[PDB]
């Protein structure tokens, strides 16, 4: 079949009534930029594995989406991030859960896949593994956005 | 939650999923996103899947692998497997959400049972499509 | 790793799995044991399964759910599904280990591809069977 | 069909050349006692969920098996325990991973299933969830055995 990418930024009660067109266009612009990067990479012969890794890295970086920068807040006003990546060729997979000090969880998941004999790492052990492989330690504060903090406050007000 | 699925020019499938979880989450809760076969699955023999929704139901129903198994063992088309999982099985267990999927034949599906799913797709060298709401 | 599967007098299936992991484990590594569909699965429509072996391969292969899906969608017997997963699919991915399984009809299987698996089983009101090594 | 239980205590390189019959009989006796307890519970009309929970609790308690008491040691001479339980009737499941201060991980997994809307809890968050619901905090060293410590020392030489 012909090379192809699909992406998502989350399913749920996305309210047309609560949205302006300018708000909608910010999401459309972000989705279109990321799917266009993936299409160009596929056209240029990049692997499906590298394409999904880069697309999810960009969705993490985008503050509009609940992954990486723009992560929702827990009950404790913390961030806990999780990611997985799987290669359909080898059936290798890598995953992290409960990480707070890694900017791009999908890149930590890819590190588990490519630079360990393991599939899944959690918490501080996952972080220490990633740091030992030279991944940068960040403050969990880097993920915080006013939009998501106000959503936490609205849920408990 | 965010995700991506792809089929490359070599015929390889891959999937990835990433999340911050839920607003006001109980610390230590794990949803489907990091769990192979729940929120993320890829197999060149069948499909690449990334999910988003009510994590617990996607785990209990192994949603991503269930798409693969319905196609591989049940002989369902991608469209038939997506309808069965997203529109029948997940709702029956009280789940909401959707997923994105690409099969080994290059068919793409973006099913969801919610009001919206932020989504986009495009074939290599072709024009991309974006969506938020239901068609 | 340890586990149990049962079929009760009301026709209900259940499964449980518990582990300390591996000697000299990398702190924070998670194997198949706590992952629904990998190390533990139960569904009254098909089978209850508890696994033990190479955690990474049992996750990648979704071993416990794969037994269920091969039976439910593929129409395989419990014995055929267990042979396919434990003796063919897991070794093809470099996996070693075994599992215990009971189907909704009360058939029991204790497949393993290793030198041993500590195991026992018995029908209510009968003498149990125990084993360590291969037959 | 008839009510039935199966249990396991782990698969791997169990070497007969290195074992005596008396050593083997300790494992056979432990397996037989636990499967017999499960058979008697099933005969009495106990639920499959209660039977697998109790069988795995007993395998945790038994120092011979790598779960609960008798857990293997990590690289750092710690214990990290994981468990799952699933009800085939409701398709509900509960799981914990990376817990060090809970005597019976399978009981913590059942607590996630019954006393939360969740399926999986990890690490300190899982422990705090259990402690907030009256499950006892135990010394992380209660699981330690000489046999498994000696196996760590042997692993460190390979
Ligand atoms: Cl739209
Ligand atoms: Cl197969
Ligand atoms: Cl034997
Ligand atoms: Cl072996
Ligand atoms: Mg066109
Ligand atoms: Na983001
Ligand atoms: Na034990």
């Amino acid at each position: 079949g012909k090379a192809v990418i699909a992406i998502h930024g989350g399913a749920g009660a996305i309210s047309r009534a609560q949205m302006s067109l300018q708000q909608e266009l910010r999401y459309i612009e972000a989705l279109s930029a990321i799917v266009e990067t993936g299409q160009k990479m596929l056209e240029a012969g990049e692997s499906a594995l590298d394409v999904v890794t880069e697309a999810v890295r960009l969705l993490e970086e985008c503050p509009l989406f609940n992954a990486g920068i723009g992560a929702v807040f827990t009950r404790d006003e913390t961030h806990e991030l999780d990611a997985c990546v799987m290669d359909g060729n080898t059936l290798k997979a890598g995953a992290v859960a409960g990480v707070s000090h890694l900017r791009n969880p999908v890149l930590a998941a890819r590190l588990v896949m490519e630079q360990s004999p393991h599939v899944m790492m959690i918490g501080e052990g996952a972080e220490n593994f990633a740091f030992a492989r030279g991944m940068e330690r960040v403050s969990p504060e880097i993920f915080s956005t006013s939009l998501r903090y106000e959503q936490l406050l609205a849920a408990r007000k | 939650t965010v995700g991506a699925v792809a089929l490359d020019l070599d015929g390889n499938l891959a999937a990835a999923t990433s999340t911050g979880g839920t607003t006001n989450k109980l610390p230590g809760r794990v949803g489907d996103s990091p769990l192979v076969g729940a929120g993320c699955y890829a197999n060149n023999a069948s499909v690449a899947v990334s999910c988003t929704g009510t994590g617990e139901v996607f785990i209990r129903a192994l949603a991503a692998y269930d798409i693969a198994a319905l196609m591989d063992y049940g002989g369902l088309s991608l469209a038939e497997a997506c309808e069965r999982v997203v529109m029948e099985k997940l709702p029956a267990l009280g789940g909401s959400g959707g997923l994105i999927a690409i099969d080994h034949e290059g068919n793409v599906a973006l099913p969801f049972n919610t009001e919206g799913m932020y989504r986009a797709w495009g074939y290599a060298g072709d024009t991309p499509t974006t969506g938020i709401y239901r068609e």
